[PDB]
RNA sequence: AGACAACCUGGCGAACUGAAACAUCUUAGUAGCCAGAGGAAAAGAAAGCAAAAGCGAUUCCCGUAGUAGCGGCGAGCGAA
RNA sequence: AUCCCGUGUGAAUCAGCAAGGACCACCUUGCAAGGCUAAAUACUCCUGGGUGACCGAUAGCGAAGUAGUACCGUGAGGGA
RNA sequence: CUGACCGCGUGCCUGUUGAAGAAUGAGCCGGCGACUCAUAGGCAGUGGCUUGGUUAAGGGAACCCACCGGAGCCGUAGCGA
RNA sequence: AACCCAGAGCUAGCUGGUUCUCCCCGAAAUGCGUUGAGGCGCAGCAGUUGACUGGACAUCUAGGGGUAAAGCACUGUUUCG
RNA sequence: GGCCAGUGAGACGAUGGGGGAUAAGCUUCAUCGUCGAGAGGGAAACAGCCCGGAUCACCAGCUAAGGCCCCUAAAUGACC
RNA sequence: CGGUAGGGGAGCGUUCCGUGUUAGGGAGAAACGCGUGCGUGAGCCGCGUUGGACGAAGCGGAAGCGAGAAUGUCGGCUUG
RNA sequence: UCGGAGAGAGGCUCGGUGAAAUAGACAUGUCUGUGAAGAUGCGGACUACCUGCACCUGGACAGAAAGACCCUAUGAAGCU
RNA sequence: UUCGCCCAUUAAAGCGGUACGUGAGCUGGGUUCAGAACGUCGUGAGACAGUUCGGUCCAUAUCCGGUGUGGGCGUUAGAG
């Protein structure tokens, strides 16, 4: 029983096409580029979803280390940090950063009781 | 001149040590000469090579004052460790083949 | 039904790109193998090893020439007293199938188990055992004769001569 | 009519099965240059010696009407 | 008298190939070519099988059997 | 052995002759050197019926239209 | 949907001790395009019978198929040329 | 050593290719033989299936040995006295 | 034991050596590690060096090797 | 619970057959195009200001059964 | 030496007609370093508005397929 | 031919690298291709890190790189 390939082919191209929409020039356009092109789409996702949770705490810490060292003359983000857990709190560094911009006040406090305490 | 012809090792040296087990007729030393000598219970073949006549742990000694001789004594095994860590956990494998064997047919559902 | 391989067809299937042939060389090439009993070129194991005994010259080889039968068989067989076991009488209930060659041939019995009933045998021979049991147990063993030898009538005169020897000498 | 096996027959000539179905063999080597082996080596190599188990393969691929159990 | 797909009979009759080379062997009396006749052809009415018991022209199928055998006793071939 | 042929020699007639796997004896079986014969079996250029887990215009015949055509080749031939 | 700017990111296949390679292959797109079938041998998984098992050709209200068809074949003794 | 057709789908231990997805386990590049060396047979090391088993990782003791070091008792070699 | 595979061109590194010129990213063995078939981090980049062996999600946290002037995460830290 | 050669398990799809002259379908089937739908994925399920007559699901069966590589191959269309 | 001028046919512009080899995709700098040991594509610096046209040929291991040379194949053929 | 030798000068007539620096810029030899001849080796077909005469390399610049020469746009209203 003779079976032209039929659709099942085009489909599968089209499914991936979909994919590709927005690849500038013959990405979005010839099938067999198209395919190498969602493989290695896929692939940098994968890959920078882990990048992403590095390079987040890379940013967070730097704002803290900014927010910081405005207070002290001497004083750091190591400090803060090391004084932060002889303290013990649990803020994450998350947290740190975005109270530091949203709300600065907060920071300055809380700088203030790590202080008040380590004296 | 041009070298470069060899043996393949003959396989000679001493096959069971001292403190070891022997069955009669096991080889305990092929050599060359003899790099031993025969002691008791214990012969000696055409091409020296020595062999046990009885079963038991073999023994080399001092031939004296200089040479090397090698004989078999016959050991006794009574001491078999009823309670101990080899009896202990050779027990437990036998048990746990049991256990997992019978709780499989003996499983409901 | 397992439904099978069909290689060839994608990777994560199963055996696709070479299919299982690793890379190439003799094996993973298209068409006849080499044969099943060669070696490398290195002198065949087959080769290299004497011919069987008789085989090697053309002596025929041994056939059996009976139906052996123990006596299990013939206890564990339906058999009541007085019973004729003969050949037929075990094709009837079975014990024996003979094919062509079995077919052609006589009837041999066995002694293995021991009997317990009084029967009544026919067959073309008996071990010592055999005929030891069954005599001992008061069954009846009736011999069968096999089919003459034809015999020139010179050799005829010679072992008659024979026998006229023996009986002279005897009385 | 199909194509049946055929039997290898220089294989079979060599070899062959115990009632209990292993594969047998005679050993090399006695057949002339005899004067010059001991004796003790003469009767060692008149005896019927099982197959290696290595070999099984080969043979048997090349006998496939021999009855053999290799004990499964 | 010529024409006529395949099948068939007769005549000539390869080689690549296999044998891990090759020469005996294999391929295969295959292809091809020539000639011939038919709807089938050929074979066929025992100077035959068999084995001391029997069969009763030829052809074809199943089986015996990949058995007996043949063979640089190799590759292989292979009955009744 | 049996079977069939080149060269050369060359028998016996039933009180014979041949075969029974060198050969000889014995027994068994058969009657060569004249012919002819149907069926069971092989095949598809085809004809008539039937069916199709066969194709559906890159498939199915090379050919669903000028198809062995157009075209190419001195020619055998290739060939949409 | 677009994308200011930051970070990360050495086409695919084949094949190799090893490739982004300046190693091979693909202009692009769509089709066609490869472990198949028959017959045996071995092994496994499933059934069926185990009053041992099974039929081959053959016959069948055309096929299939009921019902036949035990000739064969496998298992019941080995040792030995 | 012409061409065309056929044997012919010759043969190619060579090169190229061999198409759906998920899950589990997971090598080797060594030895021997080979008209063999870029091939193949067997072993070694995969997977899956059974039958036996009781170890492994540590700790300590006991064996035989002739390397590193060391030495001049032998075999060479060597300087001066 | 059964069934049934690949593999049989290896690379460097540590160490013991031979060949070579105690030349070679050379060559050939021996006992090991990694690559092969291993991604992540450190090594500017960088198969074989160091850390560590990736089921998967998280805009959570602690560390290894390695680092804390700016590019670029952390001390323009302390004391000799 | 990294993984090449490689072995084993569990699946998805394509055309056809059985159920079957089936359910459904000019109140719009196949197909073609779409999705804030569901899957570990192969894919499924839903939707159409296209299309114009066929044809699922389930439980089974069979293969000319899945393509990106063959200086593959045939058409179409570019680049220069 | 040591080039010069001129004439024709092109080259160049305009209108008409209009190919080709090539080609994974190309958003296609230089130096130096690295790396299968000669990089637009990896690193560090440096230099670079976007895009035509005419010219030039240093690169893209430029293009036109088996490397004639060397080796392999138990390949092929010719010759002795 | 690398090397080198000489003639006449000269301030001096440097040595190296750049794939012989440079063959899609040019041209000789060299890969001694097929013809032929000599010496020599080989019975021979033929051979030679012997000699000798003859003996086909193509190219419309895609990108980078370059020498020139424009347009667009920017230069914060537009221009000379
Ligand atoms: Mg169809
Ligand atoms: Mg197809
Ligand atoms: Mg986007
Ligand atoms: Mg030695
Ligand atoms: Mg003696
Ligand atoms: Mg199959
Ligand atoms: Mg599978
Ligand atoms: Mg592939
Ligand atoms: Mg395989
Ligand atoms: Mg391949
Ligand atoms: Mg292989
Ligand atoms: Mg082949
Ligand atoms: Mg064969
Ligand atoms: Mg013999
Ligand atoms: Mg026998
Ligand atoms: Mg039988
Ligand atoms: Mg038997
Ligand atoms: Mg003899
Ligand atoms: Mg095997
Ligand atoms: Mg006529
Ligand atoms: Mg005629
Ligand atoms: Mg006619
Ligand atoms: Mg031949
Ligand atoms: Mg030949
Ligand atoms: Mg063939
Ligand atoms: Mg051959
Ligand atoms: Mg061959
Ligand atoms: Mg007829
Ligand atoms: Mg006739
Ligand atoms: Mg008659
Ligand atoms: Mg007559
Ligand atoms: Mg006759
Ligand atoms: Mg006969
Ligand atoms: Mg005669
Ligand atoms: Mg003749
Ligand atoms: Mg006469
Ligand atoms: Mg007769
Ligand atoms: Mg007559
Ligand atoms: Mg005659
Ligand atoms: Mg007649
Ligand atoms: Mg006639
Ligand atoms: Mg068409
Ligand atoms: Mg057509
Ligand atoms: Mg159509
Ligand atoms: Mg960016
Ligand atoms: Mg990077
Ligand atoms: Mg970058
Ligand atoms: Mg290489
Ligand atoms: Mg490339
Ligand atoms: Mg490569
Ligand atoms: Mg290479
Ligand atoms: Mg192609
Ligand atoms: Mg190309
Ligand atoms: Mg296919
Ligand atoms: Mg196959
Ligand atoms: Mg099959
Ligand atoms: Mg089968
Ligand atoms: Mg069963
Ligand atoms: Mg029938
Ligand atoms: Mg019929
Ligand atoms: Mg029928
Ligand atoms: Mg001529
Ligand atoms: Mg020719
Ligand atoms: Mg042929
Ligand atoms: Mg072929
Ligand atoms: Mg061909
Ligand atoms: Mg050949
Ligand atoms: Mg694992
Ligand atoms: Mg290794
Ligand atoms: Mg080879
Ligand atoms: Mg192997
Ligand atoms: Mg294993
Ligand atoms: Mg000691
Ligand atoms: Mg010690
Ligand atoms: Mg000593
Ligand atoms: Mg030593
Ligand atoms: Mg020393
Ligand atoms: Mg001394
Ligand atoms: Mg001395
Ligand atoms: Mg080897
Ligand atoms: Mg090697
Ligand atoms: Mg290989
Ligand atoms: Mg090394
Ligand atoms: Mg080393
Ligand atoms: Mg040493
Ligand atoms: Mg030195
Ligand atoms: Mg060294
Ligand atoms: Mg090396
Ligand atoms: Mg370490
Ligand atoms: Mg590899
Ligand atoms: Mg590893
Ligand atoms: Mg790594
Ligand atoms: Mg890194
Ligand atoms: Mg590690
Ligand atoms: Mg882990
Ligand atoms: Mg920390
Ligand atoms: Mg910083
Ligand atoms: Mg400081
Ligand atoms: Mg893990
Ligand atoms: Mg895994
Ligand atoms: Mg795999
Ligand atoms: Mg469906
Ligand atoms: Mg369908
Ligand atoms: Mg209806
Ligand atoms: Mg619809
Ligand atoms: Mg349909
Ligand atoms: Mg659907
Ligand atoms: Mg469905
Ligand atoms: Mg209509
Ligand atoms: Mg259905
Ligand atoms: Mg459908
Ligand atoms: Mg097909
Ligand atoms: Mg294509
Ligand atoms: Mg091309
Ligand atoms: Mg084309
Ligand atoms: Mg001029
Ligand atoms: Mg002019
Ligand atoms: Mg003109
Ligand atoms: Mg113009
Ligand atoms: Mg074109
Ligand atoms: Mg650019
Ligand atoms: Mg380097
Ligand atoms: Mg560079
Ligand atoms: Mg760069
Ligand atoms: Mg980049
Ligand atoms: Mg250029
Ligand atoms: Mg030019
Ligand atoms: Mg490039
Ligand atoms: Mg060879
Ligand atoms: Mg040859
Ligand atoms: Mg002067
Ligand atoms: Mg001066
Ligand atoms: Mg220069
Ligand atoms: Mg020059
Ligand atoms: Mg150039
Ligand atoms: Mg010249
Ligand atoms: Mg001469
Ligand atoms: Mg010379
Ligand atoms: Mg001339
Ligand atoms: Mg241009
Ligand atoms: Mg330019
Ligand atoms: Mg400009
Ligand atoms: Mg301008
Ligand atoms: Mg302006
Ligand atoms: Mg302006």
């Amino acid at each position: 029983t003779r079976v032209k390939r039929g659709y099942i082919a085009r489909r599968r191209r089209k499914k991936i096409r979909f994919f590709a929409s927005s690849f500038r020039g013959a990405h979005s356009r010839l099938t067999r580029t198209i395919a190498q092109q969602k493989i290695r789409a896929l692939v940098s996702a994968h890959r920078d979803r882990d990048r992403q949770k590095r390079d987040f705490r890379r940013l967070w810490i730097t704002r803290i280390n900014a927010a910081i060292r405005e207070r002290g003359v001497y004083y750091n983000y190591s400090k803060f940090i090391h004084d932060l857990y002889k303290r013990q709190l649990l803020l994450n560094r998350k947290i740190l950063a975005q109270i530091a911009i949203l709300n600065p006040n907060c920071i300055y406090m809380i700088y203030n009781e790590i202080i008040k305490k380590e004296d | 001149t041009k070298n470069g012809r060899d043996s393949k090792g003959q396989r000679l040296g001493v096959k069971i040590y001292g403190d070891q087990v022997a069955k009669p007729g096991a080889i305990i030393i092929r050599q060359r000469g003899t790099k031993f000598h025969p002691g008791k219970n214990v012969g000696i073949g055409k091409d020296h090579t020595i062999f046990a006549l009885i079963d038991g742990l073999v023994k080399f000694e001092k031939y004296g004052p200089d040479k090397k001789k090698v004989s078999v004594y016959p050991r006794e095994i009574q001491p078999e460790n009823p309670n101990s860590y080899r009896a202990r956990k050779r027990e437990n494998f036998r048990l746990q083949r049991e256990k997992k064997k019978a709780r499989r047919e003996g499983y409901s559902f | 039904r397992k439904k099978g391989k069909r290689k060839g067809r994608g990777h994560a299937a199963g055996q696709g790109g070479s299919c299982g042939f690793g890379m190439r060389g003799q094996k993973s090439r298209s068409g006849p193998g080499i044969m099943r009993g060669f070696e490398g070129g290195q002198m065949p194991l087959y080769r290299r090893i004497p011919k069987l005994r008789g085989i090697a010259g053309g002596m025929r080889a041994g056939l059996p020439k009976y139906v052996p039968i123990n006596l299990r068989d013939i206890e564990v067989a339906g058999f009541k007293e007085g019973e004729e076991v003969s050949l037929e009488s075990l094709k009837a209930k079975g014990i024996i199938n003979p094919s062509g060659r079995e077919r052609r041939l006589p009837l041999k019995i066995l002694g293995e188990g021991e009997l317990s009933t009084k029967l009544q045998i026919k067959a073309r021979a008996f071990s010592g055992s055999a005929k030891e049991k069954l005599e001992a147990a008061g069954c009846s063993v009736t011999v069968l004769p096999g089919r003459k030898k034809y015999i020139k009538e010179s050799v005829r005169k010679n072992l008659a001569r024979a026998d006229e020897y023996f009986a002279k000498k005897r009385a | 009519k199909g194509y049946k096996m055929k039997t290898h027959k220089a294989s079979a000539k060599r070899f062959r099965v115990t009632g209990k179905g292993k594969i047998v063999r005679r050993r090399a080597g006695k057949q002339h240059l005899l004067a010059k082996k001991n004796t003790k080596r003469k009767n060692r190599l008149s005896k019927l010696i099982q197959v290696d188990r290595s070999d099984y393969d080969n043979v048997i691929g090349a006998l496939p009407y021999l009855k053999v159990n290799r004990k499964v």
